């Protein structure tokens, strides 16, 4: 248990993942979805990736 | 390649002095119809990460 | 993202929103002319949403400030709380503003200095391609934050139509009537420009004040400079999901949606019990939260004048129990167990009601992380009779002749005295009739 | 290879072109007399292109300086910046002109010094094999000015042909016509030979100088020394693809070709933001591009006094986004990336647009390799605006008798005032009816 906390932080990822898969602090995910809507209005296309790339990182 | 036939066309035609004006006209229309060919076949890809590059940059060129 | 622009204003506006800027760098672990502590951070994961965003680590605050008059600007250029505050969006040293006490003195310079009052405070608007909305810091006491703030209820509601307004108003007080007299005349020209041309307002009465002012607290000579102390917290703590991170009704479109039951019934009324400093030697023995929520439905910390045999034929509809800071999240639906055994809000009969409870964590900082808080945002129906109280000092006040012909030299032509008095009585109408 | 040379001409055009000369060798690392330091050809990799190539390391400006008054040259001599310039290439000492005030003074004196004006400023045309073109470095305002360049855009036409033609022009200030008021009249016959007989310009107010001088620059009496400091930057911004190592657009021949649509559709709109020194405190934390040409479309920069509600019936064709010295490229498609979701630019209903963006490293210099910098060549079609200034202050001017017997004495005996009117509006009809 002391190799995962210097070197990978296993348990830390625990934590972490409560806030995006299941939604733990709302502010990543709130300024996630404002952006989100305009793109999801329209059917989805080939397209439909390089651009959600992009949403997701001036996201966070 | 096209591009470079139509260019050399076009600058001896200056220098000799409208029907090869609409033909040059109509020779770019045709590669602009030959990049958005261009964008289907990048589209249809084998739908990596460079595949995301390429079809970002051509859809980019078509919104000019 | 979610960027609210304040607007203080008036001569108790600038003065409740000093302090309120003031308390935010106390929780936020900044100084208001460095960053000497790394808290800022690791302790609170959101900061950029009531301040501008940092372009050196210095959290610009989103304020304007325009008062007719200089003495309340001149007490805080001295203070070192000021440096924060910048010399170039609002004013630059050296301003001023009327003579100046009058309704209409505010209500006729709003079209003549119109060219820079749309000028300076619209710069602030495009920093954020996605604004939150509008609040409006000011005061219904007095001719200052009456007068001017009666005319930026009209022309912002169509101008930023898709923006949230809600205004953390306070009420004056009507103990006598000596040195003011015109207090019957601007407050009910405000408050019709609070309920159509406004969605929402957060009442603070000013005579239940000195109420919890000698309750608690314990002064002899009732002063100003403890008007800003109850006043400034609730405003923080009104802000916990929006500035600390929260997760449902982190929004301030998020609160207020889950409050209002209709338009013109949006008055809110305000709850908050721990203001004593020695309550902190008992609070190490695990004070819980099943014994917090129990006094904020019992009539003791409300802000509010209503009568208090008036409850039985009023119905709440929506009631807000926050909690922050150390919660024990493990019997906070044990404390909402424990509601509808007693039934101290009385139901609407027509439809359902609502005991919402939410919590977010407080500041890394000794009074914070460990005494409980609560705040209420209550909405019940016996706040008519603050309606009928300013109603009756209103239709008094036109029988003995009073500020008839002193009131319509400028800017004044016709009688719109009926106008509100008609549109207060629509109000307290819908009130009794939406129980049925 | 690519030698330019510049046509500097006037009262305003000598001064504006003394300090682009004395701004080059500070870039450069070189002295006007001397090479005291060794970074004039490890940090910059090409020198010859706007200077003489070298015979001892003394780089001489390809630069002709002609004017009537001999008061502009006066002030030159004393400076330790006019050893660089030779005194056997334009005049020797003691040069002198008219009297001298008038338009048509420099017009008939340019065929009495026809021999003199065409023998030594030719003997620098053949010092390269391959000329780049002329950039006539004038100005319109005045009589002395405007009253001989319109002669060298008729004779340089067709003796050299094959050559690049495109001033950087100032436009004169329409404050009030007390000291001079003869502005109408000088301004719209140059501004004919502009079109025609000139391929490009670019285009500086003087009413759009001190809305900048009075923007950031705090001053508070306008002076002549301010306006060599916002002219001179933006002339060696303009070559920073051409002076610097570049790849694409490094000529003016580059440049000029990417953004005219058509003949007498040539003015472009000038931007730059940084000219503050204390912003140089706050550059040391990374200060991206992403930030830097938001605020270039934004109408703030601007140097061209033109209507803000005429904007939405206006498109852009083509802009011109110049970054210099430290841009970080990695985010500077990142840049680019967010112009296509604000829109900021309209864009013309019939074709495609473009937003043109380069780069290039600037002088090793800490001012210049830690600020970034944003130089923006725009082409909006509101610039008519200007055109129907102009215009209803020229007919207005000859409906009152104004200067009509005192100015057809000498050298013109018939009505010529209408052959310039149309072709205006030929501009400014041909300009709506760009976007069909």
């Amino acid at each position: 248990l002391d190799v995962l906390n210097k070197n990978y932080n296993l348990l830390e990822h625990m934590q972490a993942m409560r806030r995006y898969l299941l939604l733990g602090q709302g502010d990543f995910i709130r300024h996630l979805m404002d952006l989100l809507k305009p793109e999801l209005v329209r059917p989805a296309t080939t397209l439909y990736q390089h651009n959600l790339t992009g949403i997701l990182e001036t996201a966070v | 390649s096209k591009l470079m036939s139509v260019c050399v066309m076009f600058t001896n035609c200056l220098q000799r002095f409208e029907s090869t004006i609409n033909n040059f006209d109509s020779n770019f229309s045709a590669h602009l119809m030959d990049l958005l060919d261009k964008l289907s076949m990048y589209s249809t890809s084998d739908c990596e990460h460079s595949m995301i590059n390429i079809i970002y940059r051509l859809d980019f060129n078509g919104f000019y | 993202p979610r960027e609210i622009i304040t607007l203080q204003l008036g001569q108790c506006g600038n003065q409740i929103g000093f302090e309120f800027w003031k308390q935010l760098c106390a929780e936020h672990g900044i100084s208001p002319e460095g960053i000497v502590e790394e808290f800022a951070t690791e302790g609170t994961d959101r900061k950029d949403v009531f301040f501008y965003q940092a372009d050196d680590e210095h959290y610009i605050p989103r304020a304007v400030l325009l008062d007719l008059e200089p003495r309340v600007i001149h007490s805080i250029l001295n203070s070192p709380y000021a440096n924060l505050y910048n010399p170039e969006n609002i004013y630059l040293s050296e301003h001023g503003g009327g003579a100046g006490n009058n309704w209409a003195s505010g209500f006729s310079q709003g079209e003549k200095i119109h060219e820079d009052i749309f000028d300076i405070i619209d710069r602030e608007a495009d920093g954020s391609d996605s604004l939150e909305g509008f609040v409006l810091c000011h005061s219904i006491a007095g001719g200052t934050g009456s007068g001017l703030g009666s005319y930026l209820l009209e022309r912002l509601n169509d101008r930023y139509p898709k923006k949230l307004v809600q205004t953390y108003s306070v009420f004056p007080n009507q103990d006598e009537m000596s040195h003011v007299v015109v207090q019957p005349y601007n407050s009910l020209l405000t408050l019709k420009r609070l309920t159509q041309n406004a969605d929402c307002v957060v009442v603070l009465d000013n005579t239940a004040l000195n109420r919890i002012a000698t309750d608690r607290l314990h002064i002899q000579n009732p002063s100003f400079s403890q008007i800003n102390q109850l006043v400034s917290t609730i405003m923080s703590a009104s802000t916990t999901t929006l500035r600390y991170p929260g997760y449902m009704n982190n929004d301030l479109i998020g609160l207020i949606a889950s409050l209002i039951p209709t338009p013109r019934l949006h008055f809110l009324m305000t709850g908050y019990t721990p203001l004593t400093t020695d309550q902190s030697v008992a609070s190490v023995r695990k004070t819980t939260v099943l014994d917090v929520m129990r006094r904020l439905l019992q009539p003791k910390n409300v802000m509010v004048s209503t009568g208090r045999d008036r409850q039985t034929n009023h119905c709440y509809i929506a009631i807000l129990n926050i909690i922050q800071g150390e919660v024990d999240p493990t019997q906070v639906h044990k404390s909402l167990q424990r509601i509808r055994e007693r039934k101290l809000a009385n139901f609407i009969p027509w439809g359902p009601a609502s005991i919402q409870v939410a919590l977010s964590r407080k500041s890394p900082y000794l009074p914070s992380a460990h005494r409980v808080s609560g705040l209420m945002m209550a909405n019940h129906t016996n706040i008519s009779s603050l309606f009928e109280r300013t109603c009756r000092q209103y239709d008094k006040l036109r029988k003995r002749e009073a500020f008839l012909e002193q009131f319509r030299k400028e800017d004044i032509f016709k009688d719109n005295f009926d106008e509100l008095d008609n549109s207060r009585e629509i109000v307290q109408q819908l009130i009794d009739e939406y129980h049925a």
